């Protein structure tokens, strides 16, 4: 039932995101021309701590140096996303965040990406790296509240771009 | 209610309490917020089973606010609940279920009397090897001697069995694990808690002991920077040089440092983590669980200075260097 | 048709692996009690360089420190694996390797782990972390010739074991932040 | 068709008019697959000329001779690079690897490159987005013309070289348009680096 495959176009999505405290409509093809790291961030009963979106948002400029945008997606509506954003993180909210929080209210994004568990309504923490032509280059799945790694995500993004520019060569760094 | 501790009231409140269960929390962590109500209710349940105002005290520390207090007690996670008896911090955290009745039964357990009474000379026949034993001899169970013994028992009842009797000339005696070594009878004042607890402390818990990767777990969660002698198990000489020397120089560090020795051949990769090979043993190092620090050439451990200043340079954070 | 699901028992596999130049039979349930890093390593036309299996083999002791083994798997026969092992890296072979090379001869492993592309006979480079209870805790998929990372693999297994021992606590170092200790 | 080493690099590398050298690594599959096409593309063009030493296809091990791998700043394996009698051209070979493409490109390095021009209508029709070094010379077997044509080889990508007859042996550089004037070269023409670094200066 998952539509996410390596080297095929990443499954299309569109929905309402919270960007800078306001509602914007977002489409996967908006990010055409740049790399997109797209990861799922459950706010449900498994939630434990704001750490991961804070970590990715604070370093988002590093991603933009390499022509990469970051967006998180969750199965809650834009309104509860804004409620979470307006809840201070001392009280168990996210506080201000600098990456778009996308809404999957219909659940079909989480299923297209094979990250949705239909028993609990819970989303596994998938992270996906999509290149500037919309091809899916990376799938990372686990259920860890935290987490993924901003360092290894950017390292993966740079590895993909190096493969795209130099495809028939071995860099000296390989042994 | 739940006292919120800070740098000003921390010491007095914990010292005058006979039992204090303190909750080290951070509110950006959901497990902490989920704990707070259960903590409050458990506190009330115990407050009715008590107080005389000082029997049992539930307190809290916000480690976001006071990071000083947090690092003083080396809190690496949230929440952590710690038991302070008179302001000494018990080395075993509450790892139990988080529920009102689990916490309640826990406070009742630690407020219970660990010492087991006996009839004259009854089972002192056979206890031994197995565990350690210690038995106080009191003509009555209301005495300053017996309350001192009862404090020491409350702290130490996990590493030894404490018992009580009557009819012998007031004195407490120690029996080690076996019938080889005898008593070992305490000659000190039984009205002084510090010398008595130092004495029975001395028999119960060894100053250094063996790390093996099986109990590596238990000892890692003690939360202390290691100082290790890596030695081949045929080599007993380095190990008693090490025991003697940390007894001379570092004994004041008994509870801030775990002093351990490791079989050099099983811990090869811990020794691979540094420049040393299993035939470079004897080797002395601190493992902060962040990095490992070699002491240098072993024999320098014999000068009265070097080993004491070696650990104060971890406490002073001196040189890293290199790797 | 892929059977690999996070938090479910990892799909069983069995086959003949080359360990130290020798044929030994290997099963997933052999690794019960230890973590297993299990990744696919194509020797097909996509192959470029031994760098990665060597990288994991040289650091295999770091994984054994934390009670985890490493196994690579490919769809060549045990015999073609043995030929690859005896070809030194100067001539385009792997040379001696310190991690078992498992053979998925029937292709059923590569399909169970959702790594097999049936048009080309090619396997994506998947890496999967299986805990000491046989539960699958990690799925990592891409087609990069080289470019998984043993540092990130070790950090993941240690994160999984820490979650297993302390599940109701947030460790310090998760915060507004700096580096997420 | 054989290698170099730490020592004799300068022996074969300097005397070779066009030296197309393959920096390789053996563990890299992309460089292992180019060897048959390298020497097959070799076998076609060194029978083509065969020219004693003009075009010579050689290789260099970046493993134990890795000392050459950072003298020349080698990063990718393989790196094909073209040397005019010992010097590094600022470019390398990035088109496809095949005997067709290599052969075509080292035959492509053999172009004139000079432009010998007729009655002069070209001197003002050269313009629109180029660079031109116009040679003026009497007799083209002289020491001057063959020094002008050795530096015509190395920079032939950076600008367009031309040649003519009958003024006084001088080099006249027309700059990028109708705006800036010349810029004529007065110097020692038959000797080497003084003529090289003049034209090198106004082609960059």
């Amino acid at each position: 039932l998952s539509k996410a495959k390596i080297s095929k176009p990443a499954p299309y999505w569109e929905g309402t995101a919270v960007i800078d405290g306001e509602f914007k409509e977002l489409k996967l093809t908006d990010y055409r021309g740049k790399y997109l790291v797209f990861f799922f961030y459950p706010l449900d009963f498994t939630f434990v701590s704001p750490t991961e979106i804070i970590a990715f948002g604070d370093r988002l400029e590093e991603f933009r140096s390499i022509n990469t945008e970051v967006v998180a997606c969750s199965v809650d509506s834009q309104f509860e996303h804004l409620a979470w954003i307006n809840t201070p993180r001392r009280q168990g909210g996210l506080g201000p965040i600098r990456i778009p929080l996308l809404s999957d209210l219909t659940h079909q994004i989480s299923k297209d990406y094979g990250v949705y568990l239909e028993d609990s309504g819970h989303t596994l923490r998938g992270l996906f790296i999509i290149d500037d032509k919309g091809i899916l280059r990376q799938i990372t799945l686990n259920d860890l509240p935290v987490g993924r790694s901003v360092d290894e995500t950017l390292r993966l993004v740079q590895a993909f771009q190096y493969t795209d520019k130099h495809g028939e060569v071995c860099p000296a760094g390989w042994k | 209610e739940i006292t919120s501790l800070d740098t000003e009231n921390i010491d007095e409140i914990l010292n005058n309490a006979d039992v204090a269960l303190v909750n080290f929390y951070a509110d950006w962590c959901r497990f902490s917020q989920m704990l707070h109500p259960i903590f409050e209710e458990a506190s009330d349940v115990i407050k009715e089973e008590f107080p005389n105002e000082n029997q049992v005290v539930f307190a809290r520390v916000d480690c976001d606010q006071h990071s000083d207090i947090a690092q003083r007690y080396r809190i690496s996670k949230y929440p952590t609940l710690k038991l302070f008896r008179n302001g000494m911090m018990m080395k075993r955290e509450y790892r139990g279920q988080r529920s009102v009745k689990a916490l309640a039964d826990y406070i009742r357990q630690q407020k219970s009397d660990p010492i087991q009474e006996i009839r004259d000379l009854a089972e002192i026949t056979t206890l031994d090897r197995s565990k350690r034993n210690i038995i106080g001899y009191f003509e009555q169970k209301d005495s300053d001697n017996y309350r001192v013994f009862e404090r020491v028992a409350n702290i130490l009842h996990d590493d030894c069995a404490f018992l009580s009797a009557f009819g012998d000339v007031d004195n407490i005696i120690y029996k080690p694990p076996g019938h080889s070594a005898p008593d070992m009878v305490y000659l000190g004042a039984m009205t002084n808690f510090d010398v008595t607890y130092n004495w029975i402390q001395d028999k119960c818990v060894p100053l250094v002991r063996e790390i093996t990767f099986e109990n590596g777990e238990e000892l890692t969660e003690e939360g202390l920077p290691f100082l290790i002698l890596f030695h081949m198990k045929e080599d007993t000489e380095s190990l008693e040089i090490f025991q003697n020397e940390v007894a001379r120089q570092l004994i004041s560090e008994k509870g801030t440092i775990n002093f351990l020795h490791a079989d050099c051949d099983k811990f090869r990769h811990p020794l691979l983590h540094i420049q040393k090979t299993p035939a470079d043993c004897p080797v002395i190092a601190i493992d902060s669980f962040r990095h490992m620090y070699v002491f240098g050439d072993f024999k320098d451990v014999l000068i009265p200075g070097k080993l004491k200043q070696f650990v104060f340079d971890l406490h002073s954070g001196k040189l890293h260097r290199e790797f």
